[PDB]
């Protein structure tokens, strides 16, 4: 068969990933421009939300050295790839769990609906890639919202998860933090309540 | 205004390291026990950030100058350079390449590293670059030292530099580690050996590159990176 | 009624696929985590049904004719034939051989198959027959197509025909899959690769058999089947 | 050593096993004679019983595509191997779980006692072989009966299972279905309460 | 109008099949017995038609859609794609690639084909397209079946697709046949074997191309075509 | 020596070449635009002529499945390579013999004189390529005209054929079909009167 | 693919074939029972006929060392395989050309019609195998009769010969020899009028 050049293989990010990719979270000096966890300035259109979560290993213990990358549509359901710290909104961000702060946070807006390649709407979601010591190749997941039940029930990606019970692992829980709308999305890498991870 | 106009060749997850690789002890509890769920590529997966207008500092790619506290870092002066291409051999221009590493003695500038090898007051260990219009990147740094780690009772990482590459979409994003030609620690390392195929391990070993060296100044190593092949959609 | 008069060679469960083969994703949750418990052969295990008195239809072995809705199925006309023997080389006569498959496009006539390749209105995909007094069976069919399946993001089964063979006892009963000589999908398939030994994989590949072909009509493939060796009991009790 | 011809290796029956081996269960048309789940004609000797059960994977989720073969002595402890739809009793049958009917059923008689090769009586039992998507080589088990406690305690096959708690996985529970004597035999392929599986 | 500005590398007529190849029985009476007469390249030979201004239909390259009588054809859905280059490795852009084939059962939609394998009411078996500015072409089709033919008493063509490629001149025009990776019929075919050099035969075998496949939809095969090398004239007259 | 990439080898066009390259001749439906046997619109410049002929095998029997491609200068000695069904003249065309029509026909104009690479005039000619079942690599020939005897005697290509008697095989015979000027060009692939075939 | 044991390869019969297979024709003493050229005793049912012919090489010269074997149905269209010199008719015989007698002869009856494997009648025929010096593997042909024109026109074997002209090579010419019905069947191995030879 046709064999292309093989892809460079993945390796774990390791315990010090933060010195290269999360300088502030590492307690080290930052450069003038950093890619971080504030996707939306206050003036950006749409519903402003706080996302937060904790990451658990297979023994139910906190992962305190996680690094997370997120990719989401704007409130109007468009992906904004031209990354610029002057933008009111950027579709891409980074966050982390650390020893000081075991709970990651993101400041964003709720993403609008986007269609799949066959033109069927997907429920509002945030794409997440999870890196850490012990993770040899990053894990892909999606964060959906518990107040989009009707859309979630019809999502063609959610519906590829064979068991309903496993679908529940991707649904973030609405709450309020300091009077502001927030959603909690905990990730369990292994075992009871194991979060659905994707290949694509 | 990102658009879905491309498909990316599916990953070979027996070429990459598997999740569960028990000799690397931390993978035992941080590996999913359920199968990954395959999903079709959509605009969510086939797009991603472009960092053309991220503002880079003058020394962001030069680790001999980007932590300057009154002198040069101690250690083997090297240029680390290469090309980022996809599996079809197409270069990947204007893409973000980030790297971090320990100093000459195997010590990282991070509070959790308590190895007794000292910090170097003129070294920070962090770089970033955008590939140029032909897919090439280059950093200047010092060769990192190996270092011991609490895996087996006498386990040592080969000298290595950590790398992250964005590529054209979140589907191509990759974190890896670069190793150095000839290092006898490479075949002994359980993190290297998370990769089952020895030919894949070889793809992470940078080669001494005398052609790129500055005589009387610094050596050079070459590390080419291949990301997932990108093709146009057809017959969908 | 049946009698306990024979013993069957113990299975090599490193020649067969093991239960847990994670690249085949559905095996991860449908594989026992405890060891199998070994038990001695008794009459319960060394006997099994004989189907000599089952009434077979005229076309039960002929898939070109057994789903006839006004015409022939579309696709590559083939005979699939072979011999069933045990590990000692003894033929296994009057044994039930059942088979099922997709159509020429890789579509099964089952409600759960939603692949977009069309059904063939003259093809059902199911056959059975009994081996003859010398262990030989034969079916006539069309060659099935490969088809995609939700394992990895771009996984495709090689063309294959599912087989079930009864043999002389419940200890010999076997289900397997036949693949076709030279199919470049075979080395890539995680179900094929559930078999760790490449020599064992080769035993599932049917060979083109020009000698059994009907000129100007149909090609032929040969698939021989080996069931557990049967011996008389000796020196027991 | 002496090496014989190797056995043809097993492969999974896959998700469409019913089109070949359970045509009625597949909702496809049947042939004149099919091997199915009614072992006993109404006038067959012995105590007429219904067997039924569900099959669970390692996540506790129903296996909705399983295929089962059974082999049992008649009420007089005889194995009837001359399969025939005109027989008052067949020792062999087949059943299945499907999307519509997740619970398999078998109509039979309670089997009589047979001796093992050393002449020791075995407790009444049904030999079962389980096939499905995800099962690379079929799993062997035995169904024994909870109202045969005295015989079960003395069975030389049950006594080969080292732990009493695992012996309990093979004991079907007496119940009533439509007012008729029945025994329920659930199979757990993996994890908690994992059913004992045999090699022979 | 066309100009004489290039020269084409002379053909190796021991790499191509020779005219007389008696195992292919129809060649015995349709092969010249006199030597070919060599002539120098002139404008008559170094020019040829360009089809950039030919009007192609929407589905001319898509055999799954271009004979649509209420449904999809039955058979193995495949993309057949590749690149046309010359012997110097230069792409040959905007060139006409035409193809025809049998259906999944080895039956052609031609009056002269009386093979008993049925026609497919949604399959015609004919495609064309122009290579793009980088030399690439693609068709979507179903994989054709082998079929029997009256040569020897039990001769069967391997599965194949006929190709015609124009290239930059009448000197480059070529008709050939594409075969499929691993087909055990290929070594047995007297038409394949009209090519004496086994390395040349290999050049006609399309490789399975999982990278170009559409998951859950269609597989893909890759067939690259090399036409005579083109160079500028030099030192003439 | 310097070895280039090898050329893709030829194979016979086979008996069903018409379904791909002569759809009308095959009695199959045509596409909107087909490359066929009318090179000249009625108002194209030059002398309008019919060409026709039959193709014989080595036993003197008609080849009833041949496919022919032609390439000729226009009446002003220009090769018109920008193929277009709207052109007054196309230098390229196709024709065929079939079971129904064993004689191919071509509607064109008499071509004008073109020079060879050394600047010597060639006699008016049509370049022909012949394909069929049994023909493993297509045969090249040229059709010249019997009423151009002076030019033919001086043609540097015809003069490369060593024997005058073989030169005669390339000369088409002037005749009339339905009262119109025509030239008949029979091809004998093998044996007596074998047509000269070219390599270049 | 499946490869069987290869067949023993053929070799020429050579110039002295007659000493082993045509003892009388060789001028050597015969044994008590010989297989020869009288298929029918006078009492055999059907039309009694003499067959004769000559065998020619590619230069038009007589083959004077031919050995021929024939196989034909009886007048009722049945093949008689139980060879016995006491039979009124045997379906099998032998003849030869020699230096003394260049023309072979057979004494038989006209064969009845027999169907092909698809049930379509074949025209009356005699199966012939031809052996000689210079012939490495024997040549198979059929002799048909010129007074069976209607049957010959519909024979499914004759109709597999693509050219009508070649069909004529298998049709024996009726004549009279000494007032008796005879047919002449000359065989031309090579060149003008080459006899059709078969593979099966
Ligand atoms: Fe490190
Ligand atoms: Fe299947
Ligand atoms: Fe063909």
């Amino acid at each position: 068969p046709i064999e292309l050049l093989p892809e460079t293989p993945s390796q774990t990010a390791g315990p010090y990933v933060h010195i290269g990719l999360a300088l502030e979270a590492a307690g080290n000096p930052t450069r003038d421009q950093e890619i971080w966890n504030r996707l939306a300035k206050p003036d950006a259109p749409g519903e402003h939300i706080l996302l937060l979560g904790q990451v658990y290993d297979g023994n139910g213990h906190l992962v305190r050295d996680s690094f997370l990358e997120v990719w989401q549509a704007d409130a109007n359901g468009e992906y904004q790839d031209a990354y610029n710290l002057e933008n009111a909104f950027n579709s891409f961000g980074r966050t982390a769990t650390t020893f000081d702060a075991g709970e990651w946070t993101l400041h964003t807006v709720k993403p609008g609906v986007v269609n799949n390649a066959a033109g069927v709407p997907m429920a509002p979601h945030i794409n997440i890639s999870l890196f850490a010591r012990g993770i040899n190749i990053h894990l892909h997941t999606r964060l959906y919202f518990d107040d989009e039940a009707q859309a979630n029930a019809k999502c063609p990606v959610l519906n590829l998860i064979e068991q309903p019970q496993r679908r529940e692992t991707l649904i973030a829980k609405r709450c309020e933090v300091d009077g502001k709308t927030a959603y909690r999305f905990d990730i369990r890498i292994q075992g009871e309540g194991e979060t659905v991870f994707f290949d694509f | 205004p990102a658009q879905d106009n491309s498909r990316f060749v599916i990953r070979d997850r027996n070429w990459h390291p598997k999740a569960l690789t028990p000799d690397y002890k931390t993978s035992i509890a941080r590996s999913p026990r359920q199968a990954l769920v395959s999903i079709p590529q959509s605009i969510s997966e086939t797009t991603g950030p472009n960092f053309s207008h991220l503002g880079f500092g003058a020394h962001d790619h030069d680790l001999l100058l980007n932590f300057n506290n009154g002198g040069l870092p101690i250690g083997e002066r090297i240029i680390v350079a290469g090309r980022v291409v996809d599996q079809y051999g197409k270069p990947v221009p204007n893409t973000l390449v980030e790297m971090w590493q320990a100093n000459a003695g195997g010590r990282y500038r991070h509070k959790n590293d308590r190895y007794l090898a000292p910090l170097d007051p003129n070294f920070g260990g962090v770089g970033r670059c955008l590939t140029d219009s032909d897919g090439y990147y280059s950093f200047r740094t010092i060769k990192p030292g190996p270092y011991p780690w609490r895996n087996g009772p006498n386990d040592w990482r080969p000298a290595h530099i950590h790398f992250g590459i964005s590529g054209p979409s979140i589907a191509t994003k990759l974190i890896t580690q670069l190793y150095f030609e000839g290092d006898p620690l490479i075949p002994m390392c359980p993190i290297v050996k998370s990769i089952a195929n020895p030919e894949a391990v070889q793809q992470l070993i940078a080669k001494l590159d005398m052609n790129n060296a500055n005589p009387m100044d610094c050596l050079a190593y070459r590390f080419d990176i291949v990301l997932r092949g990108q093709r146009k959609t057809h017959f969908e």
